[PDB]
């Protein structure tokens, strides 16, 4: 009678037999694919063991946070720009984590093999962990940081701005709306393997560089869970590799997923990294090229080639429209700064030198513009100026891609300057590329997202901000700011005085 | 009534003083000029389980800070 | 290097100095409470609420939503990412629910982890203490290996019944509870297998293979109607609330509670089996934990909704009647297992009484909440027909 | 009264729905509303910013009315219009399988939603429909997805090209 | 102030710069292994060993010590702070012992903490699940409240028997194990009271007062010899090893194991009591945990000592015979409790068999290790004489 027990893998050995056959034992969701009901999972886990390995990670994370990091005042000694950037990075990731919960719940329903279901299930739970983790970052920075506003209510104040819309595309709807397999590609095969995993590490790098030790503590912990999300995204391709329908649909859903994801992150991440920081880590162009071409588009998809998977056809396009995308976007984000839930800052000289050094030609375009805006007084509340006005004055209309929700200014952009406008059954639609346009043409009922110009049309700026709670606790000062300094913060009144009224830029083609 | 109930450390501690009983050789094994009143009370109503819990909670943080953020 | 090449803004003199110089004198807002705008269920906002409520990006057209506009991408056909169309139940606010145990991820895994580590210690103490000796051989190789074992498929099935709710739940709070309710079920199913695997190690000749208990589940008579009910709750229900509600406030509250508590928990001891009861203690803790959440969502929030109280109760009564029948059938078939027990193990009076306990508790904690008129004698007599 | 979450438009419909005290009136209005304001085929985009919210408030009324009017079996198996849910499902699924192309398929699917979305059809049958109809719609659509060039595709969709711009 | 007045050398630019400038290029020694000089029990030195072995400042004149010289301050009379004179056992090295579970403080409290929190959850689920309903009233108000309750004083007494060893143990490893063995005993005693307190809350009329079980212990017949043995192990033994050894490798291995496992664990179920068995599961886990340590110290280290194997076994056999008698007497008196059980609850054959299990396990795990010649039939027959 020696001391003995049973471990998770010893029980997992029989987990595949848990599922039994019967008439209606099939997916409740539409899908062109057929997941082999004998598919196996990479990690032999059971609920008990899963909980233990995750709780152990929590111990450390929260230990560092409630103890040493708080004693060191890590919540304050962060660069102002980065404190703001984390309001977006963490809350936006939070929803990607939260929709990934529903997404894998859908994949779990799709899987027919008990092991493949269990794989997705472990993620359903991981994703819940990540939702709460990202939430904690904002929670911690609210309680301990230099500026709680935005961190304390991003869940409602994010609705005011246009950047949020595109976030729900790649990390919310793109995760749960459509064919379970297509969604799986958006979430795991592309989203996580191409962007989220490398990104999570990148953020900890930029965070550390700007005095933020809070994010590395949480995100590095989230990172330890991504090995399991990868296996599921890879197991999805395997569970369908044998179905004849896969040879007919996989690459199209994959290419669409690739485009969907990069369309948003290529410009948004780069922007948050280079403009939301003081200290730089590495040029986004270099970063992007390694992630999308070397790591993903080459090594990751190369290993799936034996399953019929090929490099996304829109890959070359993505690369060519990438170089300036994030620079083009910041111009719009800063011009529309009053619609955010975070404070933005204009590049200081040291940074302009950095940008030009890494992006030849940066100065003559963006640099000169930012300097003009500052002379105009875009940082000072008494100027009565807001970069959006400069766009109107110089006939540079800003459009919203009907599909990706990504804001674009074709007349000013240095990157893509394509614009396709269509009218269909009484409605106008604006597209920024041939891939998103095809998506809408083929699936118009999948993309009916009202953009901000449509919703805010005829509305006065301050009223939209006030209505959506874009104010600090003093009920007067705006959450968003055109600078990250401590004084001369714009107030609702400074905005009302501008008497800025939204207009749907498309009504011009009339 | 089936309301969710339990028992806490102080509820058990209430009767801890009665745990010791009397008998001839129930006395200290060590030399001492003093006589500790055998009715003396303690300030904190703890039991082994609860003591372990409040100490383990402190450990979580301590070792968490050490193995993680402080090492980083 | 001893110092490493990477420089950190919190410790690097140069970088930190630049950082410190850019800092404001005091925080730009005194409101350091994330989730401050959330309506507290209790005196003060809890960490549980702050970290959960409103994580789901719902627009105002889904009761309680704070966002606006349609989803950015929908299903072919036009189905919304999340929508009112996925459940018959209606409410003034889907974010109203609150897990009475306030379980967000960290607390949840911490508890299951404690239970896992202790289970390991328990089994190691059980095996070394040779307690297996005093266990009845027939009860072991027959009722635990076959019948208790087959029950794991019941729990597994209830587990899978949650897959669609994890995807369709209309709010974070409800989604999280749902995920935890189902995850506890797969846990139990794996614990039943853990015991079988444990016995295989201390009892020379005990086959841990699931073949026997699976064959009992798929082709047996004892669990026939039980399996039929499980296949239905799982795959024939597309309404995430009917699924959760019917599974927890009907089938498992009756059939599950009877099998676990009134059969195995009640009889195992009589055969010198303290092992199985150890795992059932967990299953019952899990059950009582889930029940609180289930009650808050369906009774406190939905059944008592200021605007759809009447409507919702009507629907849940409909569901109760719809599933009460297959559940009674599952119990009826289960009655057959008693004839398999060594004579004298238990009599008809004990079984009736135990049935009445399960039924009265159900009427107690569920039926009465939605004014479902349940006749306890009729239900029991229908089952006893076995 | 102008607002995103609260405006005259929305108040207007609230009073309008408050005057629907008959399952038949309400059910018919909801169906009519869906034909007029939802999907790329809506009759007009005048309520683009409020229809989603209005539709829901309308469904609430139909649901409440249906629950009080229908017996238990009907609430589970009949549509608000008295149609037998399973029949409608199997019927619509039949046409979807007989669909000759993606253009016919989408018409069927989108129309199904406009007509039977809960509380018209019971959700169980509806989501069962969503599963079968959606699968066929995708199979037809994702086949040779890139073969048709944009120039032609715009013609097939029948959009009115208002402006095209392309440096490359 | 958002930043605070105190400046920290790790984050303050000025101070850190000064600190960084004074740092060497690489560590002044590559041996970053604290306790590297400790002889590993297993393949690699464990955190348990590093953090524990040699914490006790023993000089070489106490087997295994690494220091030198007398203590700085001793007792009036001259008694050393720690010395060889506090135990009859001898060894080549007191730091040889290793808790097989490698329990240092952190791991120890972490486990008991898990058990505590789960116990709380279990009771809350037990009360809400109304399981109390199916429990036999007589078994509850009589055998749990009085007899099981009285047993808490047995555990409490064994707990106190460790007080002198916590003070006299000749090494860190042995001191820590000893402390944990005794602490688990007070824990059990409090758990027995926790159950009585729990029942008081769900059973209207159950008095949680210790008066009844205490009167059963102090003046009853059932536990008379048991209490007499406990008073002796605790206060009549001044040798910390005889105390630990006799308590765990004799009295509790026989009497304790019989009461806990062969009586309450065995019969409670029969009366619809799944409550008590929950707490006994803990007590038995604790017992099996302590047993490993007790075995390593007395058999692996002492009983098998390269130089004092013979001597030590002689002494432990002496102690076994000295305490086996009072232990048999404790069991004999305990036999009286069976007559108090409702007729038909159990028969003489069941009791004999169960006695044989306890005795065979004892010979199995203890007696045989020191070559103590034990007659199982004689022991059992002596006890059975107690059956009324
Ligand atoms: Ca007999
Ligand atoms: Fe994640």
């Amino acid at each position: 009678r020696a001391p003995t027990s049973v471990n998770a893998q010893e029980v997992h050995r029989w987990l595949q037999s848990f599922n039994w056959d019967f008439k209606n034992n099939r997916t409740k969701y539409a899908t062109k694919y057929k997941m082999a009901n004998e598919t196996k999972e990479q990690f032999k886990l059971i609920a008990k063991e899963y909980a233990r390995m995750e709780a152990v990670k929590d111990e450390r994370q929260f230990g560092s946070l409630q103890d040493a990091l708080t004693r060191l005042n890590a919540g304050v000694r962060v660069h102002p720009k980065w404190n703001e950037t984390m309001k977006v990075v963490s809350n936006f990731l939070e929803v990607g984590e939260y929709n990934a919960i529903a997404a894998t719940g859908m994949l779990w329903d799709s899987a027919q093999a008990a092991e493949q279901k269990n794989g997705y299930l472990a993620q359903v739970l991981d994703e819940i962990r990540h939702t709460h983790q990202c939430a904690y970052v904002n929670y911690y920075f609210a309680k301990n940081g230099q500026d709680p506003a935005g961190h304390n209510d991003a869940r409602r104040t994010r609705t005011i701005g246009p950047l949020w819309k595109g976030m729900k595309r790649v990390f919310s709807d793109g995760f749960i709306s459509g064919d379970a397999v297509e969604c799986s590609l958006n979430l795991q095969l592309v989203g996580e393997a191409c962007f989220t995993n490398p990104l999570i590490v990148a953020v900890t790098e930029w965070a550390a560089a700007n005095g933020d030790e809070i994010t590395p503590t949480v995100f590095l912990s989230i990172e330890t869970d991504e090995l399991r999300h990868m296996a599921n995204g890879y197991q999805t391709v395997v569970s369908i590799a044998n179905d004849p329908a896969s040879a007919k649909y996989l690459n199209t859903d994959l290419n669409n997923a690739f485009w969907t994801q990069q369309k948003y992150f290529t410009p948004v991440l780069g922007m948050l990294f280079e403009y939301g920081s003081k200290f730089k880590v590495e040029p986004w162009v270099k970063t992007w090229d390694r992630w999308v071409y070397e790591d993903w588009g080459g090594i990751w998809i190369g290993r799936l080639g034996k399953y019929g998977v090929e490099s996304p056809r829109s890959l070359k396009d993505a690369k060519q429209d990438a170089y300036w995308a994030h620079h083009d976007l910041y111009l719009l984000a800063y011009a529309l700064w009053p619609t955010g839930f975070f404070r933005l800052a204009l590049p200081d000289q040291e940074e302009m030198e950095w940008f030009e050094a890494n992006y030849p030609g940066w100065y003559d375009h963006y640099g000169k513009i930012y300097e003009e805006w500052r002379a105009r007084g875009c940082e000072d509340p008494s100027s009565g100026f807001i970069p959006l006005m400069w766009f109107i004055e110089n006939n540079h209309p800003i459009y919203i891609d009907r599909v990706s929700q990504v804001p674009f200014c074709p007349s000013l952009a240095k990157g893509a300057s394509t614009l396709r406008v269509h009218e269909y059954n009484g409605e106008m639609h604006t597209f920024s590329d041939q891939w998103g346009e095809r998506m809408w043409l083929a699936e118009p009922e999948r993309y009916e997202c009202q953009n901000i110009f449509e919703q805010y049309e005829g509305r006065e700026l301050s009223e939209v901000i006030a209505e959506l709670h874009g104010l600090r606790s003093d009920g007067k000062t705006l959450i968003a700011q055109p600078h990250v300094r401590g004084d001369k913060l714009w107030t609702l009144d400074d905005i009302k005085r501008l008497n800025c009224v939204f207009k749907n830029p498309v009504k011009a083609f009339n | 009534n089936r309301a969710p109930t339990s028992v806490n450390a102080q509820e058990v501690h209430r009767w801890l003083q009665s745990f010791n009983w009397d008998f001839k050789n129930n006395r200290t094994k060590y030399a001492t000029k003093y006589k500790m009143a055998n009715e003396t009370k303690e300030q904190f109503k703890l039991i082994a389980k609860e003591y372990a819990r409040m100490e383990a909670v402190k450990d979580e943080r301590q070792f968490g800070s050490l193995q993680d953020a402080l090492t980083r | 290097s001893m110092l490493g090449e990477r420089r950190r803004g919190l410790t690097d003199p140069e970088m930190a100095a630049v950082i410190l110089k850019a800092l404001p004198e005091a925080p730009l807002d005194g409101n350091n409470k994330m989730g401050y705008f959330v309506t507290p269920r209790w005196k003060r906002l809890t960490e549980y609420e702050a970290l959960t409520v409103y994580a789901q990006p719902n627009a105002d057209w889904i009761a309680g939503g704070l966002d606006w506009g349609d989803w950015t991408q929908k299903f072919h056909g036009g189905r919304p990412s999340w929508g009112n169309e996925t459940t018959e139940l209606r409410t003034v606010d889907w974010f109203k629910h609150r897990d009475p145990l306030r379980r967000w991820h960290a607390p949840y895994v911490k508890d299951k982890a404690e239970e896992w580590r202790y289970t390991d210690r328990f089994l190691q103490g059980y095996s070394a203490d040779g307690q297996i000796r005093a266990m009845n051989p027939t009860w072991r190789d027959e009722f635990i290996n076959r019948y208790w074992g087959a029950f794991l498929f019941n729990e597994y099935g209830l587990f899978n019944a949650h897959s669609q709710g994890a995807r369709e739940a209309l709010s974070d709070v409800t989604r999280v509870s749902l995920a935890f309710w189902g995850f506890d079920k797969i846990d139990i199913a794996q614990m039943i297998q853990l015991e079988r695997g444990f016995l295989a190690k201390i009892v020379p000749g005990f086959d841990e293979s699931t073949a026997v208990p699976k064959a009992e589940w798929t082709n047996g008579e004892v669990y026939k109607s039980a399996r039929l009910a499980v296949e239905g709750l799982w795959q024939e229900v597309f309404d995430w609330n009917e699924s959760a509600f019917s599974v927890h406030a009907v089938y498992d509250a009756l059939f599950g509670q009877f099998v676990r508590r009134e059969f195995f928990q009640r009889l195992a001891p009589r055969f010198g089996d303290n092992l199985t009861p150890f795992f059932i203690n967990q299953a019952q803790t899990y059950f009582q934990i889930a029940k609180q959440g289930v009650q808050d969502l369906y009774y406190n929030c939905l059944g008592d909704d200021p605007e759809f109280s009447d409507y919702n109760r009507t629907v849940m009564r409909n569901w109760t009647g719809k599933w009460l029948e297959p559940t009674i059938a599952a119990l009826r078939d289960f009655m057959g297992l008693f004839a398999k027990l060594p004579a004298g193990t238990t009599d008809k009076e004990e079984i009736t009484a135990s049935l009445y306990r399960v039924v009265d508790d159900w009427i107690e904690d569920y039926a009465s909440r939605i004014d479902f008129k349940a006749d306890r004698d009729q239900i029991v007599k229908a089952v006893l027909a076995g | 009264k102008l607002g995103i979450h609260s405006n005259d438009t929305r108040d207007a419909w609230v009073n309008k729905i408050a005057q629907l005290n008959t399952l038949e009136k309400a059910a018919e209005m909801l169906k009519q509303f869906r034909m007029d304001h939802t999907t790329p085929f809506r009759n007009s985009y005048e309520l683009d910013n409020d229809y989603l919210w209005i539709e829901a408030k309308l469904e609430e009324k139909v649901a409440v009315l249906k629950a009080r009017a229908f017996n238990e079996v009907d609430f589970r198996h009949k549509t608000a219009f008295g149609e037998d849910a399973k029949s409608v499902l199997d019927g619509t699924v039949a046409k979807m399988n007989a669909a000759k192309d993606k253009w016919e398929a989408e018409k069927i699917h989108i129309g199904f939603r406009q007509a039977y979305k809960p509380p018209i059809m019971p959700v169980n049958y509806f989501l069962d429909g969503e599963r079968q109809l959606g699968t066929r719609l995708m199979e037809l659509r994702n086949l040779n997805y890139y073969d048709t060039p944009l120039e032609e595709l715009r013609k097939q969709r029948g959009v009115r090209v208002v402006h095209l711009q392309s440096p490359h």
